[PDB]
RNA sequence: GCGGGGUGGAGCAGCCUGGUAGCUCGUCGGGCUCAUAACCCGAAGGUCGUCGGUUCAAAUCCGGCCCCCGCAACCA
RNA sequence: CCGAGGGUAGGGCCCGUGACUGGGGCGAAGUCGUAACAAGGUAGCUGUACCGGAAGGUGCGGCUGGAU
RNA sequence: UGGGAGAGGGUGGUGGAAUUCCCGGAGUAGCGGUGAAAUGCGCAGAUACCGGGAGGAACGCCGAUGGCGAAGGCAGCCACCUGGUCCACCCGUGACGCUGAGGCGCGAAAGCGUGGGGAGCAAACCGGAUUAGAUACCCGGGUAGUCCACGCCCUAAACG
RNA sequence: CGAUGUCGGCUCGUCGCAUCCUGGGGCUGAAGAAGGUCCCAAGGGUUGGGCUGUUCGCCCAUUAAAGCGGCACGCGAGCUG
RNA sequence: GAAUGCCGGCAUGAGUAACGAUAAAGAGGGUGAGAAUCCCUCUCGCCGUAAGCCCAAGGGUUCCUACGCAAUGGUCGUCAGCGUAGGGUUAGGCGGGACCUAAGGUGAAGCCGAAAGGCGUAGCCGAAGGGCAGCCGGUUAAUAUUCCGGCCCUUCCCGCAGGUGCGAUGGGGGGACGCUCUAGGCUAGGGGGACCGGAGCCAUGGACGAGCCCGGCCAGAAGCGCAGGGUGGGAGGUAGGCAAAUCCGCCUCCCAACAAGCUCUGCGUGGUGGGGAAGCCCGGGUGACAACCCCCCGAAGCCAGGGAGCCAAGAAAAGCCUCUAAGCACAACCUGCGGGAACCCGUACCGCAAACCGACACAGGUGGGCGGGUGCAAGAGCACUCAGGCGCGCGGGAGAACCCUCGCCAAGGAACUCUGCAAGUUGGCCCCGUAACUUCGGGAGAAGGGGUGCUCCCUGGGGUGAUGAGCCCCGGGGAGCCGCAGUGAACAGGCUCUGGCGACUGUUUACCAAAAACACAGCUCUCUGCGAACUCGUAAGAGGAGGUAUAGGGAGCGACGCUUGCCCGGUGCCGGAAGGUCAAGGGGAGGGGUGCAAGCCCCGAACCGAAGCCCCGGUGAACGGCGGCCGUAACUAUAACGGUCCUAAGGUAGCGAAAUUCCUUGUCGGGUAAGUUCCGACCUGCACGAAAAGCGUAACGACCGGAGCGCUGUCUCGGCGAGGGACCCGGUGAAAUUGAACUGGCCGUGAAGAUGCGGCCUACCCGUGGCAGGACGAAAAGACCCCGUGGAGCUUUACUGCAGCC
RNA sequence: GAGCUAGCCCUGGCCAGGGUGAAGCUGGGGUGAGACCCAGUGGAGGCCCGAACCGGUGGGGGAUGCAAACCCCUCGGAUGA
């Protein structure tokens, strides 16, 4: 249940806070922390490639944890669920009963108490992790991997999921929280559950210092610049696109397709995205 | 107003500095074309 | 100034590529109808804005006058 | 001191009145179509939504105050 | 106190038939539709037939003139929470009752907000026909909506 | 064109007369009072305001009257902009 | 002899403008050839959240003294930041190195690039961050936490005493953190005292007084005291922290749990060492054996790494403690004491400025700390003032015009003008009061109104203390007083009604535009399944992002309310194993050149052969588009209805002479005496119209309209007054410009606007203060226009390449 | 060439004083429990007033300037993008 305030400022009318309710923590773990090179959207060359980015809030960054087939076997208690700036679920503390203290991005469900495990004999029980060729059919599960013990790169956000429709070989079929119905292979983890923290669409930022407070700096169209600038530039008056809206850099970006044809991926992927 | 020289001996010497020429292709030939010149002083005077 | 245009009562093909003027609506005559519409069978009505030229022959090609639509009329 | 009342400023109620605008009522024989009364030629009425020159139409649900 | 019926309600489950689609076989010159047609689809392999898959909504027979609720209303099956009825014994209290301006609560459908979902159907809409016309009636499409949660709306031929 | 600053306003004016007024006449379809009309006359005078950037124009209240023009459509090394 | 030529020299303007804040001056006494300008005194003025003082950067001898006065000093110069000389900067503790890391930089390894070079993990460098040991006074012409004095502390080496499994670049803990609000206790710093010391003073009518004027503290180890921070103890197990581990982590039982103890800091005390005024006498001497006390106010600073709440979730490594390994346990480490050793650099002076950046001793710019008193609601505002520093490096006159800045005005009150431009009004605080509308927050300081000083009388609570006095802090009631006036000076809203545009706070054309433009939360389209798309790069490699479709990119619109209609033919984009065209290649029917031939060589039809284009379907919050003629109603007029041609389809809702309406000051109503503007309506909308969005909308605006109240020098319509210039005297002394000049009016003429030509008229020679009509005045080789087969930016279905992609 | 300017990164610092009074919390009214109302507290905010500081609205001055963008009066923001 996001938060609202009263409009005793302009800005308060619409703005939405998060509940931050289920969290317990309200300082991170020492242990677990390394700093965060904020890059303000610039790459070594120094050259900015990433545009209107920069000038936010500091952060150090929790450090996750995306294999978790690490220790197969040992469990581990929830200890408590915190409150990470780096990506937008939460982030629970994990004490393993092996005495290692680990963060995984927490599902909903996940109470502060429960004890969790990771393996081909693990109970089909959320915050537990196994190999997807594991869990049964139809079980909605985040966190996955793409390729054997590469790392946890699906599903990593607030409020995603993703069933698993159908098995096929040494694959599994995944419909991933776009619609893409993808082979991803069974020896691939994965966490049973959805991800927490689904209230956060619903997050009303409010007013423009709030995006700046992200390192979102402000956006400004096309259609106000000049053509040295970018294809919308120039005109007398306000005036309309004029041409195939383009991006800054010519190609054109009304639903114009990007992905590579030959990518050896399509050879797994079934449906592309939907709506 | 503000100018536009405000010094700075970091600056002046970490810029134009003999050590910041001896690095570049480019500021080798500037020390060597200004002793080519005879130039006195191949880098601003640093106080440091 | 530049472009398109005027043809039975209404609105339009035929002009480029000369000889043949045509489609719908309406007007008239007769049908079904108690009667009107509709609907059916018929028939009428156009010297093609105007005057001159080309031609064996001009709505059709050219020129002039008339009149109607459209575009332009900017720089200090 | 109070005080008829005079004056300054801001309020509430009511009556008249206004370019123009909304429909309503009536008006011996005006224009369009033909929704309703026959199963009125798609049974009707209804709350509601959207739509159409107009009567109306359609959709969702409801009533018989509908016929064989 | 013991007893019975029942789609009364709320949540969490879950089964099968069918429609739509997706992938594969097999196969060909039509399919579809109507008053009769055309629009539409189909030799870029449709329809009809077999297997696998995706999802949603609605519950055939039972089912009836039936049962239930104060009304609006409620129907596959399973489980948990729960309301009002009725029967029997004459056990307990001892007029404690009837009503009800106000108030409060519930309130089909449509509609609205914020999200999900979306197969079938279908206001608006487009197209094909009918027609003098056809902004309709019929046919081909088809968007909100119809559905889950949350918050409004409070109307009715809400009727016996 | 190796630069003559463009409208309107303000300020200061000055000249022309094809005279708005005032002075003097003829004619009048001049009874009187009041006009129409031409003749002479440039000495002086010719208001305040609403609208609009405006010139101009219309309009309110007066007036003897509310004239019209030229001077780089007078006047920015005087102002305004 | 001319090139707005080049270099230099010298004129003109001209003894002209100006002499750099309107904070301000006067006299006396010295010095010296010379004095408004130097030194001293006395008076007078200004700064005092500064114009005072202490740091940093930068400046780099400007510091001090002595002797100078050509030049620099806007005048003068005996003076100086100027010339000459000699002097002057003292550290184990302050700053920075022999300590650590941050962005970044560099970079064994490794990767890449024609060369040059580009990347890169560890590592190394890299602070105004961490870390680390000096406080008070005196002294010097000038240095001082540096020298001296007093009291303290740091680390390295060596020996000695006691203790301990010692030992690290290795494991662990810690260091270690945000924003706002804020407790308790202190200190800094202040105010007062009838108390303590103080050289003194009694004026001019009064006063020998609890009178006046001055001062009443600074540092400090141990010990204690006060107030705080930090911190649980034992055991057993133990697969984790990449070896080890007694450390840490994890689980369990034990007690202990506001606490208390251990530990660290701040404050107080404290051996002891210092200071010490006015006033008087020639920086010093006294005062003085100075006293050194109490109450009050009180931090934003200190205990601190305190507390609480919030969301945007808030550095690293080291010193430091801890655990172990190799080793070694003669050792080694720890705690205590003693001795010994403790290096390099900076240190002067300016430092909101006459020494820094601005060409200048320039009204400009420059980060940090302290910044006292009284009154004013508070404060860093305002006025005054201590300390401290100044009077701004030309002055003396005069009392014209005019200009700047300022003051006041009869009757009128926006009649001024594009516009109330400007200037008035209003002003603080206290209480009374306060509308439409609304998103219920607001509009609101709405509007408007009353109050305000001082005397006395009674009384209400609060901090401190003690519950009392005293100091202090908010108040209340009544009775009186003076003036024109009590926020008596200074600082401090004018308001209302009504339109447009933009939701709002914000951003912007540094140096003519702050707006209606940009942005903005928010809505939609769309791309992207992660070695993501996309961006920079030849690449390597980065960003994206240590993110993962509630995400990231691109684009459009722009809070929010109600909405966003029809057209997919063209254009884009998207889907489409058929079909058609298709490039290299495959293929080699059939020809050709040659040679005695075997051969060698060339040409070469069909047929197979990508994307791409064509072909098919989709798509509008994709580029884009939304008709014409004619007729028809019991009057006129207008057409609900019809006819017809054309399109891919013909503008729906809403709105409309509008930021859009040409004809146009459209017509009608409102307001006004009068209204091309304004508001409200009509609708033949030249030429609104639905996310280059449509119609509204509370609040908001230095944005643009319109009306009104108040008050006005805006005006009728101008008058007087003030000061700084202008004016005369002394000093100093520019500038553009300038063919040369002995440079008049007219009417004419001339390349068409004559001081210069013709004729006439007029005119003695030279200045000064004033005005701007002319010298087609100055300035700038017209910035408008054309010209040039001159350039550059920008577009595109212009041409031709290239990158990129297929 | 980023010692000016613009954006980002790292690390520090600054923002007097005064007004308004969100959620929450406590108590109380209320109910079947509630929603919710009242007082008290508390002290939110690209909130309000206004110095510093950051600006640059309107005017006047200035125009071989004190200044190759300055001066006076006035005006905007000032816990925040
Ligand atoms: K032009
Ligand atoms: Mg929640
Ligand atoms: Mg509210
Ligand atoms: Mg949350
Ligand atoms: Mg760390
Ligand atoms: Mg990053
Ligand atoms: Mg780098
Ligand atoms: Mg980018
Ligand atoms: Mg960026
Ligand atoms: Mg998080
Ligand atoms: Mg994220
Ligand atoms: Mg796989
Ligand atoms: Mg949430
Ligand atoms: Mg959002
Ligand atoms: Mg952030
Ligand atoms: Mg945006
Ligand atoms: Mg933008
Ligand atoms: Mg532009
Ligand atoms: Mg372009
Ligand atoms: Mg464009
Ligand atoms: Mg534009
Ligand atoms: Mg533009
Ligand atoms: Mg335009
Ligand atoms: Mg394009
Ligand atoms: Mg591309
Ligand atoms: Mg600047
Ligand atoms: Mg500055
Ligand atoms: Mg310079
Ligand atoms: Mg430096
Ligand atoms: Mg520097
Ligand atoms: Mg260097
Ligand atoms: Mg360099
Ligand atoms: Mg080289
Ligand atoms: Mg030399
Ligand atoms: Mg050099
Ligand atoms: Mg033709
Ligand atoms: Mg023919
Ligand atoms: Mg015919
Ligand atoms: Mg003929
Ligand atoms: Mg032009
Ligand atoms: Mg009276
Ligand atoms: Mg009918
Ligand atoms: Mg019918
Ligand atoms: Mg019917
Ligand atoms: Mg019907
Ligand atoms: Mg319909
Ligand atoms: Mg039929
Ligand atoms: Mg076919
Ligand atoms: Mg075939
Ligand atoms: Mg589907
Ligand atoms: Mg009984
Ligand atoms: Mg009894
Ligand atoms: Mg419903
Ligand atoms: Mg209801
Ligand atoms: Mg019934
Ligand atoms: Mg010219
Ligand atoms: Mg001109
Ligand atoms: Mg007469
Ligand atoms: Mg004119
Ligand atoms: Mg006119
Ligand atoms: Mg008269
Ligand atoms: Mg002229
Ligand atoms: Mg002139
Ligand atoms: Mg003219
Ligand atoms: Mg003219
Ligand atoms: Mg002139
Ligand atoms: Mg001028
Ligand atoms: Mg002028
Ligand atoms: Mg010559
Ligand atoms: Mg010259
Ligand atoms: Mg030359
Ligand atoms: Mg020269
Ligand atoms: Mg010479
Ligand atoms: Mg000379
Ligand atoms: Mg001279
Ligand atoms: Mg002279
Ligand atoms: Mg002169
Ligand atoms: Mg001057
Ligand atoms: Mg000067
Ligand atoms: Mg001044
Ligand atoms: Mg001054
Ligand atoms: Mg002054
Ligand atoms: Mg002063
Ligand atoms: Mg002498
Ligand atoms: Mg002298
Ligand atoms: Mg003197
Ligand atoms: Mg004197
Ligand atoms: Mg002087
Ligand atoms: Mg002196
Ligand atoms: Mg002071
Ligand atoms: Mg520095
Ligand atoms: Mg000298
Ligand atoms: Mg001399
Ligand atoms: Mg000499
Ligand atoms: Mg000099
Ligand atoms: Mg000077
Ligand atoms: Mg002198
Ligand atoms: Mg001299
Ligand atoms: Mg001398
Ligand atoms: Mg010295
Ligand atoms: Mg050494
Ligand atoms: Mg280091
Ligand atoms: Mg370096
Ligand atoms: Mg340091
Ligand atoms: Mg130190
Ligand atoms: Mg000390
Ligand atoms: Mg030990
Ligand atoms: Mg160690
Ligand atoms: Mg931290
Ligand atoms: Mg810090
Ligand atoms: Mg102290
Ligand atoms: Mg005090
Ligand atoms: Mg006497
Ligand atoms: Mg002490
Ligand atoms: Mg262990
Ligand atoms: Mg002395
Ligand atoms: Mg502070
Ligand atoms: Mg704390
Ligand atoms: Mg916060
Ligand atoms: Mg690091
Ligand atoms: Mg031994
Ligand atoms: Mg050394
Ligand atoms: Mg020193
Ligand atoms: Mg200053
Ligand atoms: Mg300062
Ligand atoms: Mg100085
Ligand atoms: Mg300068
Ligand atoms: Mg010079
Ligand atoms: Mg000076
Ligand atoms: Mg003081
Ligand atoms: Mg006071
Ligand atoms: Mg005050
Ligand atoms: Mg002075
Ligand atoms: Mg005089
Ligand atoms: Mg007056
Ligand atoms: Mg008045
Ligand atoms: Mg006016
Ligand atoms: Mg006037
Ligand atoms: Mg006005
Ligand atoms: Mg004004
Ligand atoms: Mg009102
Ligand atoms: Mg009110
Ligand atoms: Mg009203
Ligand atoms: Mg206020
Ligand atoms: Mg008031
Ligand atoms: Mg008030
Ligand atoms: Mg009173
Ligand atoms: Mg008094
Ligand atoms: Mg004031
Ligand atoms: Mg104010
Ligand atoms: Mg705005
Ligand atoms: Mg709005
Ligand atoms: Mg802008
Ligand atoms: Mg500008
Ligand atoms: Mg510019
Ligand atoms: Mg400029
Ligand atoms: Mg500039
Ligand atoms: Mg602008
Ligand atoms: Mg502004
Ligand atoms: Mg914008
Ligand atoms: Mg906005
Ligand atoms: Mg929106
Ligand atoms: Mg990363
Ligand atoms: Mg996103
Ligand atoms: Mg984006
Ligand atoms: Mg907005
Ligand atoms: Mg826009
Ligand atoms: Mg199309
Ligand atoms: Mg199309
Ligand atoms: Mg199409
Ligand atoms: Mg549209
Ligand atoms: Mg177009
Ligand atoms: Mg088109
Ligand atoms: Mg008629
Ligand atoms: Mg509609
Ligand atoms: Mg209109
Ligand atoms: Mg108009
Ligand atoms: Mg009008
Ligand atoms: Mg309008
Ligand atoms: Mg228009
Ligand atoms: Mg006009
Ligand atoms: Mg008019
Ligand atoms: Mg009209
Ligand atoms: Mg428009
Ligand atoms: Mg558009
Ligand atoms: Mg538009
Ligand atoms: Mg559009
Ligand atoms: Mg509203
Ligand atoms: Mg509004
Ligand atoms: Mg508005
Ligand atoms: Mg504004
Ligand atoms: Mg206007
Ligand atoms: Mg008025
Ligand atoms: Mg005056
Ligand atoms: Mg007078
Ligand atoms: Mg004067
Ligand atoms: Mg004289
Ligand atoms: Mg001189
Ligand atoms: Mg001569
Ligand atoms: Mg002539
Ligand atoms: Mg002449
Ligand atoms: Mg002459
Ligand atoms: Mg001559
Ligand atoms: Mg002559
Ligand atoms: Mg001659
Ligand atoms: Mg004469
Ligand atoms: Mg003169
Ligand atoms: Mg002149
Ligand atoms: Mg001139
Ligand atoms: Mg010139
Ligand atoms: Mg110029
Ligand atoms: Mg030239
Ligand atoms: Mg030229
Ligand atoms: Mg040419
Ligand atoms: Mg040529
Ligand atoms: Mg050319
Ligand atoms: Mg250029
Ligand atoms: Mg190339
Ligand atoms: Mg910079
Ligand atoms: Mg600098
Ligand atoms: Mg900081
Ligand atoms: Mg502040
Ligand atoms: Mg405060
Ligand atoms: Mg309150
Ligand atoms: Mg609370
Ligand atoms: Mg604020
Ligand atoms: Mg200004
Ligand atoms: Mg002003
Ligand atoms: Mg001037
Ligand atoms: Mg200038
Ligand atoms: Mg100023
Ligand atoms: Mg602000
Ligand atoms: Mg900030």
């Amino acid at each position: 249940a996001v938060k609202k305030f009263k409009p005793y400022t302009p800005s308060r009318r619409f703005m939405t806070v998060a509940d931050f309710s289920e969290i317990t923590k309200t300082e991170p773990e020492k242990s677990l922390v390394k700093p965060l090179k904020k890059t303000g959207g610039r790459n070594n060359q120094g050259r900015i490639t990433v545009r209107f980015r920069g000038g936010g809030h500091k952060r150090l960054y929790r450090i996750i944890d995306f294999k978790r087939w690490d220790k197969v076997g040992i469990p581990a208690k929830v200890a408590a669920i915190e409150y990470d700036p780096n990506r937008s679920a939460r982030i629970a503390l994990l004490h393993y009963v092996d005495g290692e203290k680990r963060y995984i991005i927490a599902p909903d469900g996940l109470q502060v108490g429960q004890q969790v495990v990771a393996g081909p004999d693990a109970p089909i029980q959320v915050g537990n992790a196994l190999p997807l060729r594991f869990i049964p059919v139809g079980t909605v599960v985040h966190a996955v991997e793409l390729e054997p013990k590469k790392g946890a790169k699906l599903a990593r956000a607030a409020g995603t999921s993703a069933q698993i429709q159908g098995r096929e070989g040494d694959y599994v079929i995944l419909r991933l929280p776009s619609g893409e119905l993808r082979k991803v292979h069974g020896e691939c983890y994965a966490t049973v559950g959805a991800v927490g923290n689904a209230d956060h669409k619903n997050i009303v930022l409010g007013k423009a210092g709030r995006s700046r407070w992200l390192g979102r700096r402000p956006h400004v169209r096309g259609a106000a610049m000049n053509p040295v600038d970018h294809p919308h530039g120039g005109g007398e008056g306000r005036a309309p696109r004029g041409r195939p809206p383009a991006s800054p850099w010519g190609w054109q970006t009304k639903g114009l397709k990007t992905r590579k044809r030959r990518k050896p991926s399509s050879r797994f992927i079934i449906a592309r995205r939907k709506k | 107003m503000k100018r536009t020289w405000q010094p700075n001996r970091r600056k002046r010497a970490k810029t134009h500095g003999f050590r910041a020429r001896m690095r570049t292709p480019g500021g080798r030939k500037v020390l060597k074309r200004r002793r080519q010149k005879g130039r006195w002083r191949l880098t601003p005077a640093v106080r440091k």
